[PDB]
């Protein structure tokens, strides 16, 4: 493994020698599996916008 | 005394008041035909690859 660049909010890393179903799982998981925290309700008070 | 009908006339005029035409020139538009679309010069790619 190679890293190209690393600066906050980017990486570039290479991965070099392995299949491309182990590199599409990697790229998947990051896509639609590493857990994150975000807004699921919202109780309105008021609204006049 | 009275009116009686004379000879018949031997001729008629008719008038009729008509300006003329002006030399052919045909100026069809200000800014003619249809001008065509084209390259901003320069430009340069707005993107590149990542590594």
């Amino acid at each position: 493994v190679d890293v190209v660049h690393m600066d906050e909010n980017s990486l570039e890393f290479d991965m070099v020698g392995i299949d491309a179903a182990i590199a599409n799982a990697f790229r998947r998981i990051l896509l639609a599996e590493v857990p994150t925290m975000a807004v699921e309700k919202v109780l309105v008070y008021n609204n006049t916008s | 005394g009275g009116l009686t009908c004379a000879s018949a006339p031997q001729g008629t005029l008719r008038i009729l008041e008509g300006p003329q035409q002006s030399l052919s020139g045909s100026p069809l538009q200000p800014i003619p035909a249809s001008p065509p679309p084209q390259i901003p010069p320069g430009l340069r790619p707005r993107f590149c690859a990542f590594g």
